[PDB]
């Protein structure tokens, strides 16, 4: 598989970190999901995951 | 009634969750009130859960 | 479900030392240091603090509210 294609495909799911790439926040979390622990919804998870 | 609209943490959300023993007030009865000044009767550790 | 008030060996009180305790989970100390910490030199207050679930909140989830 050549590089530039897999480096657009994790551009959309993943972020750059001190050279590593950790998943988005939303892919984690869905719109339809929640906190199993707090029942919180996901976008404040997503906002305290970023 | 004032709170962040996630508000996880039980304190931010609710008021007098946790019933501490400094909660406690002493009834003087009769003449107590006169004999023990203010401050004397009370929860020796006042933090007790 | 909720921390005891007195140890039940020596009697010492241990339920406000609890949240705080949590406190020191909170920040980086241990298990051991935290104890010493708390003032428990007996090692009785330690398995008292340490073995202890916190079950009230997990209770109060089911709570009716
Ligand atoms: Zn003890």
């Amino acid at each position: 598989i050549d590089s530039v294609a897999v480096l657009r495909g994790i551009q959309k799911v993943a972020m750059l970190v001190q050279g590593n790439w950790v998943v988005k926040s939303d892919i984690l979390y869905p719109k339809d999901s929640s906190s199993p622990h707090s029942g919180v919804p996901a976008e404040v998870l997503c906002r305290g995951r970023d | 009634p004032h709170a962040a609209k996630d508000s996880s943490d039980p304190n931010e959300l609710y008021v007098n969750h946790k019933v501490y023993t400094r909660h406690m007030t002493w009834i003087p009865l009769g003449n107590q009130a006169d004999l023990f000044p203010e401050g004397t009767i009370r929860p020796v550790h006042d933090d007790i859960l | 479900m909720i921390i005891p008030v007195r140890c039940f060996t020596c009697g010492k009180i241990v339920g406000n030392k609890w949240e705080a305790y949590l406190g020191l989970l909170q920040a980086e100390y241990t298990e051991g240091d935290a104890l010493d910490a708390l003032g428990l030199k007996r090692y009785c207050c330690r398995r008292m603090l340490l073995a202890h679930v916190d079950l009230i909140e997990k209770l109060l989830n089911y709570a009716p509210l």
